[PDB]
C-alpha cells in the first residue's frame, strides 16, 4: 500500500 | 602524553580490529599509559555498543566532538507518547507490529515515529511530512536522547544534506550531497566550532581538521582502519606522529611477495610511507615480508594484537560421550568453513558421536546451512550465531579448526590455545606457524589439503591421551603472549618511537 | 484597543495601496487613537523602506514577530571584509562594477558576497558553493545587520528550503517549497514559538495564526491587500472584528456591473462577505456600484484614501518660458503612458519647449524609454524615476496627466490639486470623476480619445489665463478632501463599527 | 561563473 512509504 | 588508537566504528558483535584495538586500550591502561579509542564515523548508537567493553572516557568520536556530545551518558528516558497526546494534543495511530505511532493534528497527519525498544523508551527517528504527503525531513535520535541529525531529503527520498546538533539544538555541521552513481556523496561540509565557521570538501579533511584539534605535543596516534586513516593522516601535517597498524595480509596475493598490488585498505598507506614513524605487524614473518617490500624505507616491528590471561572459568572438562570440535570464525570465504562441514561428513562414518559448533556470523551463513542439510548433518554441525562470552563453549571443546587462507594473527587461535583447546591449522600466512608447534600444541597442515587435515583430526580423536598432551602444551604456548609479555613490548616502543 | 492596518509589505518605492495605509495611520495618530501597521511578508529590507514614512514602533511584521525582531533596531556595524581576510585569511577578489566580492581561501572558491552599498557596510547575500561550483546555499542578511535566512538550493539554483533565524542564530521557521508549473510553492511551514512547534500547510495558515496572537479583546482588524489578507481572515474566528478596504475597481470589466465576476484579488473577500463588519470604499460611486451588487449584506461606506495638508513649499512658481507636463504614475500597461509620449509627440510641433515629466517605476520602463527614442524625444520627455518627495517637482508644473483606464481614487490626482496643479484626465471609474468637475479644477475626456485629450491639453497651453483660473479652482477642490474631514469620517467609523 | 551571483 501507498501507506508502507511513511516507514524507513 | 596521550596515546589514540584510530579506527572507524564499533558495532554490536565485536570485530577483530576491533578487539585489537581494546586489547591495545586495556594493556596501557595495565601500564599506566594514558591512551583512548577515537572513532571517526557517525554512530548515535556508538554509546550503547561501546557499553559493553569500554567506558564512556575511554573513547572519543568525532562527531561526538563537534557536537559537544563527547562523554555524555544517557538521559533519563523522555516520554514522548504522554507529550505527544498531553502536550501538544497530537493523536496517535499505533501501527501494528511495530514501536511505530502515525501523529495527526486534528486529523491532518504530520509525523512517523519509530521508537526502539518495546517499551517506547529510546526514540530512534521521526519522518516529517508535507501538505502532499512528502517525506521532507528524517530526524535521527542519538541512543543518550537528544536529536543528533536532520536529514532533508528530495526527489524519491535522496539526501539533499545533513544538520547536526549538539544535545541543546544548536547546530554544528551541515553536509551537502550530490548523487553520484546512485549513491550520495559529500560535496561540502560546514563545520561551526571555536566560534568559527570551517569549510571542508569531504570527510577525509573534516577527519584531518579533527586529528588536529586533538593533538597536543608529545601526544601518539595509531592508524588501526587505514582505509580511512591513513588518508587522513596523509592531510596532517608531519609534525604530528602517527604509527600505522596493519591487521591483514598486506597484498591481494600473498603468494607474490614482490610484485602483488597492496591492498585496497593499505594502498594509500604504503603510497606514503614517510608520513609515519613505523609499521606494527602481528607476527614476525609478515614483518620481514613487509619490510623487504617496502626497502627497509620506515621501520617494521611484530607486535602482536592479541594476549592471554590466565582463566577463572573450567578448562578441558570434556564430556566422555562425544567429541566437541569447535571453529570460531566469522561466515565468510577466506574462512574457507564449507571444509570444516566437508571433514564432519567423512568423520561421522566412523566417529558418529561427534559435534562441531561454529560461533561467528556473515554472509556465507545460507550457503553454509545448506550445505548442512544436502549432507544431513543437521544433528553434527551447529551454526551457533555470534556469542558475546566464549568461556563456557571452550570448557567442553577438543579440539579447534583453522581452514582460513588468509589471516594477520587470528585472536580466536591464541584464545583458544588460552582456554587449554588445541587448534588443527593450515599453514597460511599469517599467525598459525607461529602459534602452533605440530605435536606441540596442536598440528600444523598444509594449506587445503583435505586429507591431511582429516588424518590429522582423526588421529586426536582416536588418541584422547594426545589430546590431553596438546592441551597442556596450549596453555604452555599461551604463556609467551602473556599480557606481561605483551606490556613489555609496547612499553619498549612507545618509549622508542618519538623522536630526539 | 488597537488598530490594526494589515497589508503585505512596504516596498523600496511605495505602491498606491501602502500610500493609503500610511496616510490613515497618520490620521489616526493625529486623532489620538492607537494604530499599528501589520505586513505579513518576510522583507529584510522592510526596517530601511519604513524610515521615510513610518517609525519603527509604527509596525509589526510578521517575520519579525516569530524571528524575535518586532522592534529591533539597527546594529553596530560590523566590518565584513576586514573579518574576512583579517581574522579569516581569505583573499577576496572585488567584481568589476558591483558592490560584490569572490572569497578564496586553500585556492579554492567558497562564497560570493553581494553589498548594497559602495561603503561595504550593508551586507545584503552571500552564496555559497560546493567542491563542483554547485550554489548550495545562500545566507540572506537584515539590513539591521543579522543574517535572517538560509535557503537550500537543489538542481538549477532552484528553492528547496528556507531557514529563519533570530538575530542570535537560533532558527525559528522552517519553510519547505515544491515546484508547480516553474514556481516553488509552499508544502510545509515548522514555527518553533512558545516553547512548542507549530505546524502550517502555506502562508495562509501562518497569517491565521499571527493573527489570534495578535489579537487582544477590543482590537480592531483592516484587511487591506485583500488578496493574502482575505484568505487569512477566513481562517480566523468570526469574533475578531474586521474591515475590508478595496482600493481598485472591484469587477473585471467595469462595464457590467451586475454581471462581471469580481477581480481575482478581491474574490476570497466578496464570497465570504458575512466574515466583515464593513467594506471601506473611496469614492462615492464606488459606494453605490458595491452595495447594489452585494444587494447590501454589509454596510458599504466611502472614505477617500488620501488628503490634502496646507503646503509649505513653493505652490505654481511657472517658468514662462517653458511648460512643464507631468505625469505621477506607475510604469505599467493600465497607467498606458505611451499616449502620454504620443501626446508630446504632437505637440512639439506647436510647443518647442514643451517637457513632460513621469515620476514612477515599472515594468514598462525599457518599452517607455525606447519609444521615446524612437521618436528623438529625450529632451522633452524624461521617465524622472521614483522620487519619494515630489514637492518641489509639483511648484513649477503647469498640468498633471492621468490617461489611465481604471483607478480606485488616484492619491496622485489629489495631490496634484493640492499643490495647485490642474489635472486633465480619462472618465474614468472610479476617481477622477469625484475629483475634477470640467472647467473648474481640469477637465474630464472620454475614456482613450486621445484627439480630445490633445485638443484640452493645448487649448490650457495656449491660454495661461485658463491655467490660472483652474489652479485656483484645484486648491479649493483640494480643500474638500483635508486632513480634518478625513479624521472627522475616520472618527464617527471607529466608533460606531464595533458592536456595543 | 555568471551563475555565482544573483
Ligand atoms: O561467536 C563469536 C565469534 C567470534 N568472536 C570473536 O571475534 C574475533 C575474531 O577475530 P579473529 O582475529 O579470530 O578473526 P578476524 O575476524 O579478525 O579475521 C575473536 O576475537 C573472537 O573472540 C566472538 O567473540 N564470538
Ligand atoms: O515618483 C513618485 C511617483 C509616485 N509617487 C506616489 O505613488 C502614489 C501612487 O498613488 P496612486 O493612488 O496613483 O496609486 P496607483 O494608482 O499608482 O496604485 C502616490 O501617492 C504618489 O505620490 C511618489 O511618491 N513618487
Ligand atoms: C582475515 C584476516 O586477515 N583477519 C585478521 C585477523 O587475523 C587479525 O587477528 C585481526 C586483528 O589484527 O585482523 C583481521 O583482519
Ligand atoms: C490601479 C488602481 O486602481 N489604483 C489604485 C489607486 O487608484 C488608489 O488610489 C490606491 C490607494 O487606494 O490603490 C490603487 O490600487
Ligand atoms: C496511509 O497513507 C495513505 C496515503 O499514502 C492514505 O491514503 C491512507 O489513509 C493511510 N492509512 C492509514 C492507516 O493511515
Ligand atoms: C515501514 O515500516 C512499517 C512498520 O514496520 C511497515 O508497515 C512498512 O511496510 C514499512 N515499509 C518499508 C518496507 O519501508
Ligand atoms: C550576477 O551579478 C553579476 C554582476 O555583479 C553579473 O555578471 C551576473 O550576470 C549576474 N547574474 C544574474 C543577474 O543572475
Amino acid at each position: 500500500s501507498d501507506s508502507d512509504s511513511d516507514s524507513d | 602524553a596521550m596515546n589514540y588508537f584510530v579506527g572507524n566504528s564499533l558495532g554490536v558483535n565485536l570485530t577483530g580490529i576491533e578487539k585489537a584495538i581494546i586489547n591495545r586500550l586495556n594493556l596501557f591502561k595495565e601500564m599506566g599509559r594514558p591512551a583512548q579509542c577515537v572513532f571517526l564515523s557517525w554512530n548515535r548508537y556508538l554509546y550503547r555498543n561501546a557499553q559493553n567493553y569500554i567506558t564512556s572516557s575511554d573513547y572519543i568520536n568525532m562527531y561526538d566532538f563537534f557536537q559537544e556530545a563527547t562523554y555524555l551518558e544517557r538521559n533519563e528516558p523522555f516520554d514522548w507518547l504522554s507529550y505527544w497526546t498531553d502536550e501538544c494534543h497530537y493523536t496517535l495511530k499505533h501501527v501494528e507490529n511495530s514501536h511505530d505511532f502515525r501523529i495527526y493534528d486534528q486529523e491532518r497527519f504530520l509525523m512517523y515515529a519509530h521508537f526502539q525498544d518495546p517499551k517506547y523508551r529510546i526514540l530512534d527517528y521521526v519522518n516529517h511530512f508535507d501538505s502532499q504527503r512528502r517525506k521532507v525531513k528524517r530526524d535521527f535520535y542519538d541512543v543518550r536522547g537528544f536529536l543528533s541529525c536532520s536529514r532533508i531529503l528530495v526527489d524519491k527520498q535522496q539526501t539533499l544534506c545533513e544538520f547536526f546538533y549538539n544535545p541543546e539544538g544548536d547546530t554544528k555541521l551541515e553536509k551537502y550531497f550530490s548523487y553520484k552513481d546512485g549513491k550520495p556523496e559529500v560535496q561540502k561540509i560546514i563545520v561551526y566550532y571555536a566560534n568559527k565557521q570551517y569549510f571542508f570538501n569531504n570527510e577525509t579533511e573534516l577527519g584531518a581538521f579533527f586529528i588536529k584539534q586533538l593533538y597536543q605535543h608529545g601526544d601518539l596516534f595509531f592508524s588501526d582502519r587505514n582505509v580511512y586513516t591513513a588518508p587522513i593522516f596523509n592531510l596532517t601535517p608531519e609534525s604530528i606522529p602517527v604509527v600505522a597498524v596493519l591487521h591483514s595480509t598486506h597484498i591481494k596475493n600473498i603468494d607474490a611477495l614482490d610484485s602483488s598490488p597492496f591492498k585496497n585498505v593499505y594502498k594509500a598507506m604504503f603510497e606514503n610511507l614517510s608520513r609515519y614513524r613505523a609499521i606494527i605487524v602481528s607476527t614476525e614473518q609478515q614483518k620481514l615480508d613487509v619490510e623487504k617490500r617496502i626497502n627497509h624505507t620506515i621501520p617494521v616491528v611484530n607486535i602482536p594484537v592479541g594476549y592471554s590471561e590466565t582463566i577463572d572459568t573450567p578448562v578441558q572438562t570434556l564430556d566422555q560421550r562425544s567429541v566437541k570440535l569447535i571453529s570460531v570464525a566469522r561466515y565468510s570465504p577466506e574462512k574457507q568453513l564449507h571444509q570444516q562441514i566437508e571433514l564432519i561428513k567423512r568423520l561421522v562414518s566412523y566417529v558418529p558421536k561427534i559435534e562441531l559448533h561454529m560461533y561467528g556470523f556473515g554472509s556465507e551463513s545460507k550457503k553454509l546451512n545448506e550445505l548442512i542439510q544436502k549432507y544431513g548433518l543437521e544433528n553434527h554441525v551447529y551454526l551457533r550465531g555470534f556469542l558475546s562470552n566464549l568461556d563456557q563453549e571452550y570448557s567442553d571443546a577438543y579440539l579447534s579448526l583453522i581452514t582460513s587462507n588468509m589471516e594477520g594473527f587470528s585472536l580466536a587461535l591464541l584464545e583458544s590455545l588460552a582456554h587449554g583447546v588445541p587448534v588443527i591449522s593450515y599453514d597460511i600466512k599469517y599467525g598459525p606457524n607461529e602459534l602452533i608447534t605440530s605435536d606441540f600444541n596442536g598440528y600444523l597442515i598444509t594449506k587445503n589439503d583435505e586429507d591431511a587435515l582429516f588424518d590429522k583430526v582423526k588421529y586426536v580423536i582416536d588418541h584422547p591421551e594426545v589430546q590431553q598432551r596438546l592441551s597442556k602444551g596450549s596453555l604452555a604456548k599461551a604463556q609467551q603472549y602473556s599480557k606481561a609479555s605483551l606490556i613489555k613490548q609496547w612499553d619498549q616502543f612507545v618509549r622508542l618511537i618519538l623522536e630526539h
